[PDB]
């Protein structure tokens, strides 16, 4: 019926772009989110309340204020950002160690696949060490937020996870 | 003035046209351009996606108010956002503290809503 989603990731990953691509079917103008946007997205008879939380380094300490009650975690990665992929891994792992998030399933969006030489989902899986997540359902989905490619299949996966609990 | 121009305005915490002048980190709203504040030293500012159906709208949030301003176009909106941002004299520490408190209040409201 309903599903509370926390969408986080480093700044510039494409989170706000993803939210409004889904909510409004548009490629919106964005600035770095200092705070959050929240929208409800109706998809295949599920109401996803999605919290798009700013990823600027200085406001990552605020991520913890959104942990309580989240059923799904979406972690968005800039697949073109090889310089900060290990930083992304580290931030993800820190969040996954939080007991408030013990029951949350994890969707990883490997975003910006349109960009030349972007890391593919296989590479991101390896660089994030996703296989080490043995006590949580996780899934990686290659995306292009601007075209919307990958986005609905991510929602398909989240839908199945809700349905299966 | 760092920036001035007509904007449509409405508070959250009907639209009316106001002549707006940013001086230092003080935002002045005049009914009449011919007859010339909200402190923005500590604020949140973003593009309004869902508070309004209007395009080119920014949402300003301070400890004392929350309101919408509509610019003439995308570039005008972006120029206003940037100049308001640039007007703050707060250091990194004070920025972090005020951002934390304004965001935490916003989370509380939307956890309610
Ligand atoms: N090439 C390409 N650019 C993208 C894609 N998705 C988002 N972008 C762009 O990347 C930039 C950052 O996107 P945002 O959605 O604002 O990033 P964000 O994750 O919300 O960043 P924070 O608000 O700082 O947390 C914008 O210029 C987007 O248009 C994508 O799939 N491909
Ligand atoms: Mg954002």
């Amino acid at each position: 019926g309903s599903m509370r989603i926390l969408m986080v990731g480093l700044d510039a990953a494409g989170k706000t772009t993803i939210l409004y691509k889904l909510k409004l079917g548009e490629i919106v103008t964005t600035i770095p989110t200092i705070g959050f946007n929240v929208e409800t997205v109706e998809y295949k008879n599920i109401s996803f309340t999605v919290w798009d939380v700013g990823g600027l380094d200085k406001i990552r300490p605020l991520w913890r204020h959104y942990f309580q009650n989240t059923q799904g975690l979406i972690f968005v990665v800039d697949s073109n950002d090889r310089e900060r992929v290990n930083e992304a891994r580290e931030e993800l792992m820190r969040m996954l160690a939080e007991d408030e998030l013990r029951d949350a399933v994890l969707l990883v969006f490997a975003n910006k696949q349109d960009l030349p030489n972007a890391m593919n989902a296989a590479e991101i899986t390896d660089k994030l060490g996703l296989h080490s997540l043995r006590h949580r359902n996780w899934y990686i989905q290659a995306t292009c937020a601007t075209s919307g490619d990958g986005l609905y299949e991510g929602l398909d996966w989240l839908s199945n996870q809700l349905r299966n609990q | 003035a760092a920036k001035e121009g007509w904007l449509h305005f409405r508070p959250l915490v009907p639209w009316k046209q106001m002549y707006v002048v940013l001086r230092g980190h003080s935002l002045y709203l005049y009914k009449d351009k011919r007859e010339q504040p909200i402190s923005v030293n500590a604020c949140l500012i973003d593009i309004s996606y869902s508070e309004t159906k209007r395009k080119n709208v920014f949402r300003l949030t301070t400890s004392d108010c929350e309101c919408l301003f509509q610019a003439e176009d995308r570039d005008d909106m972006l120029a206003w956002i940037k100049t308001i941002q640039e007007s703050s004299n707060l250091n990194e520490e004070d920025t972090g503290v005020t951002n934390r408190d304004l965001i935490s209040r916003r989370i509380k409201e939307y956890n309610n809503l």
